[PDB]
């Protein structure tokens, strides 16, 4: 069973440099071509590079030719892409694909890794509960909120009972506001669930090695 | 005496200007192994489809080739057998794939050291195994392209066989033709084989592109690997030899009006004839340069032409009885 | 390089319906194109390749076709779950490069929002701003407009809102709205509505709260 995972991503200041990594397993690592695509927020894919097994063969897209340089090890089944000089443009969502057997076609692709330039620094989000309000009228169900509020830069992972919680949840993707980002989640429970059960929701940001959880309990007296 | 003729037309769209076709027939359906090259190449398996060639995989990607590559296919009732084999640029590189469906090939690469035909010119061609005393072979053969002086019949076509599918090349075929002349240079040989009958189809002349006559001979065994052929003549007055084909063991052998084929004659056993008179409706002529049998079975063959575009005319010939 | 051209982009259409965007190519590019999709939140997925092959485990009624410069691909009985980004790309050459994408949305029976209210939390206004919240869940169809009331009148400023793409579940869009301001502006009013206006009914939805509740 295919699987792939991107590693190395984050924030980088313009004209500077980062590797990207890409382990793979669950298949012969040696006996496939591989490959680079990328995704600008609001954009569509755009092809980077692929590499043939024994890296005699190398491609690039023209733009990248004399930035980017591919490589892999498969003596640690892992694939490469070193950058640097990025500008504004390289902000993007990054995937790391496997061409299928005979086809010049990405057959499986990993769930990528974020990466951003931007002279701005890491900031560490806010979080505040947001249960309901104070003189609440309970129905059939009842909803609580999460509010994210200030962080930089993107991604934010953000769950629920550390993923126990699935239907009814709500996680909106996050808007820009001055070089600061604002995300929220909401989510949806019967009146007999809560607040009778604990409901959390659990926070993290890789950039700065941020982990939040935050506890949703009525407004009143504690 | 019986015979029975049916003449069918069909055509077929490739979006693919192959440099070089290669059909071949597996299960009922025919295949066409293209090649693509202008930095990057492609060798494309296609299949028929109702209307259209459908590319299903490029062999060549597996590569770690360097260039255009001599191509070898065997077909056999079980499975297909492709090699790419690496042209001189010194012992021979080649890349294996098998499949029994025509559809998922298997890749594999082989090397045969100190190979038989280290000083011969090779030319890519489809081929069926070579029945030999409860041995199949399959024959990757290859011609000295022109021989200054010394008369000697050692290796003027020159073959390296194999009985294991395409593995190991280990079994010397030798071939004795006996025939010469000074400027005459052979080109495109190709074994066209039936049961156990063994025989060559090549063009002869000074060197390539003034290439103009066909010929071709019939083989016979000597011992249990080396033959002697003598050449079978098929010349007719005002008529350019073209291709040749087998069917209920009689020949059928095609012809042209001149070398510009604007006509191409079919034959059957020398006796009844067929006209194929391409229907032109481009600015380009039309015409059957390109065409070649492809055989079913003992009773139908196809007869195959490219034109303009990448538009196989394809006449379904039935004849029997 | 190769360029890829894409029609249409944006595709909103019932179950049970046929379906067939085309590509079109800059230069022949041969049998070699390829078909993703890609589900929201989903990394790309391979549907189709040289133009007209399932790649194994792809649903019937995915097809793709097309000869030389152009292509097609085709959907029989589109579903639910087949709201997403679909897209080609060509094989030929290097680049290979990909298409401008095609979203596509499902029709469905439309719904009133579910909305609810949220004042600031009492972590929040130790760092001096107050956030109001309002969440108006699974509705259809894609438009609503919210108004944000302060003790009678409309706020302009201080407003993010976030739209979720079409559910996979049950073809419902989902919306939050939030408003933030100086927690001494928080603190100089009461009462604070979210305001919501929906195909679904000629009359707003509204809930609110004052601020000692
Ligand atoms: C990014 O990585 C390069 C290379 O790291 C090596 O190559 C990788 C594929 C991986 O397998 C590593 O284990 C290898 O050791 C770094 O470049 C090297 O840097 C050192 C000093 O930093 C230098 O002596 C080497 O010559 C460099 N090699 C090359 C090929 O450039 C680079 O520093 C890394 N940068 C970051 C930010 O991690």
């Amino acid at each position: 069973n295919v699987n792939l995972l991107e590693s190395g991503g984050g924030l980088v200041q313009p004209g500077g440099s980062l590797n990207l990594s890409c382990a793979a397993s669950g298949f012969d690592f040696s006996r496939y071509w591989m490959s680079w695509a990328r995704q600008a927020p609001g954009k569509g894919q755009e092809w980077i590079g692929e590499i043939n097994p024994g890296s005699s063969t190398i491609k690039y897209t023209p733009s990248l030719k004399d930035k980017f340089i591919i490589s892999r090890d498969n003596a640690k089944n892992t694939l490469y892409l070193q950058m640097s000089k990025v500008s504004s443009e390289d902000t993007a969502l990054y995937y790391c694909a496997r061409y299928g057997s005979y086809v010049y076609a990405m057959d499986y692709w990993g769930p990528g890794t974020s990466v951003t330039v931007s002279s701005a620094k890491t900031t560490a989000p806010s979080v505040y509960p947001l249960a309901p309000v104070c003189g609440d009228t309970t129905g059939s169900s009842v909803t609580l909120g999460c509010l994210v509020k200030g962080y930089f830069p993107e991604p934010v992972t953000l769950t629920w009972n550390s993923g126990s919680l699935s239907s009814g949840v709500h996680t909106f993707p996050a808007v820009l506001q001055s070089d600061l980002y604002t995300l929220s989640s909401s989510v949806t429970v019967t009146s007999s669930t809560w607040p009778s059960q604990s409901i959390t929701c659990n926070v993290a940001h890789p950039a700065s090695s941020t982990k939040v959880d935050k506890k949703i309990e009525p407004r009143g007296p504690t | 005496r019986h015979v029975f003729i049916r003449t069918e037309l069909s055509f077929i769209k490739n979006n693919v200007p192959c440099i070089r076709d290669m059909f071949f027939i597996y299960k009922r359906e025919l295949y066409n192994i293209c090649l693509d090259d202008l930095d990057e190449t492609h060798i494309y398996v296609q299949k028929k489809v109702k209307d259209s060639w459908i590319t299903l995989n490029d062999l060549f990607k597996e590569t770690d080739l360097t260039g255009r590559p001599h191509i070898f296919a065997y077909v056999d009732v079980e499975e297909i057998i492709i090699l790419l084999c690496e042209d001189e640029e010194k012992d021979m590189t080649c890349h294996r794939f098998y499949s029994n469906d025509g559809k998922e090939y298997n890749n594999s690469e082989i090397t045969i050291s100190d190979y038989i035909l280290k000083d011969k010119l090779l030319s890519s061609y489809v081929s069926l195994p070579l029945k030999i005393e409860n041995r199949e072979y399959f024959l990757i053969c290859g011609v000295s392209p022109y021989k200054f002086k010394d008369d000697n019949k050692k290796d003027d076509i020159l073959c390296m066989a194999s009985h294991d599918k395409g593995e190991t090349w280990g079994t010397k075929i030798v071939i004795k033709y006996d025939n010469y002349k000074l400027g005459v240079q052979y080109f495109f040989l190709r074994p066209y084989i039936s049961k156990n009958d063994l025989s060559f189809h090549f063009y002869v002349g000074d060197n390539i592109n003034n290439v103009k006559n066909v010929n071709f001979i019939e083989c016979t065994h000597e011992k249990d690997l080396e033959f002697v052929c003598s050449n079978r003549d098929f010349l007719k007055d005002n008529k350019v030899l073209q291709d040749v084909s087998t069917l209920n063991d009689e020949y059928i052998v095609s012809y042209g009006n001149d070398n510009n084929f604007a006509e191409c004659y079919i034959f059957f056993n020398n006796e009844n004839s067929i006209l194929i008179k391409p229907e032109k409706y481009g600015n380009t002529t039309a015409g059957c340069y390109g065409g070649t049998f492809v055989k079913i079975d003992e009773n139908r063959t196809l007869f195959i032409y490219s034109s303009s575009q990448g538009i196989y005319n394809i006449h379904t010939i039935y004849y029997a009885n | 390089s190769i360029v890829m051209t894409q029609t249409p982009k944006f595709l909103l259409v019932s179950a049970g319906d046929r379906i067939t965007i085309t590509c079109k190519a800059s230069q022949s590019v041969r049998n070699d194109v390829a078909w993703y999709q890609q589900k929201p939140g989903q990394s790309p997925k391979l549907l189709i390749y040289f133009a007209s092959n399932r790649y194994t485990g792809v649903p019937d009624r995915f097809t793709g076709s097309g000869s030389g410069t152009d292509f097609t691909f085709t959907i029989s009985t589109v579903q639910a779950e087949d709201l997403a980004v679909y897209f080609c790309q060509q094989g030929y050459t290097s680049p290979r490069t990909f298409g401008g994408g095609t979203k596509l949305e499902i029709k469905r029976a439309d719904a009133a929002p579910t909305v609810s209210i949220f004042p600031p939390s009492s972590e929040q206004l130790t760092s001096g701003g107050a956030s109001v919240v309002c969440f108006l869940n699974n509705f259809y169809p894609k438009d609503i407009n919210v108004k944000w009331k302060i003790d009678g009148s409309e706020r302009q400023n201080g407003v993010l809102n976030s739209w979720t793409d079409q559910d996979s579940k049950d073809s419902t869009y989902s919306m939050s709205s939030t408003l933030t301001l100086t927690k001494d502006e928080y603190e100089r009013h009461n009462s604070y509505t979210c305001e919501a206006t929906h195909k679904t009914s000629t009359s707003p939805i509204v809930k609110s709260f004052n601020r000692n509740e």
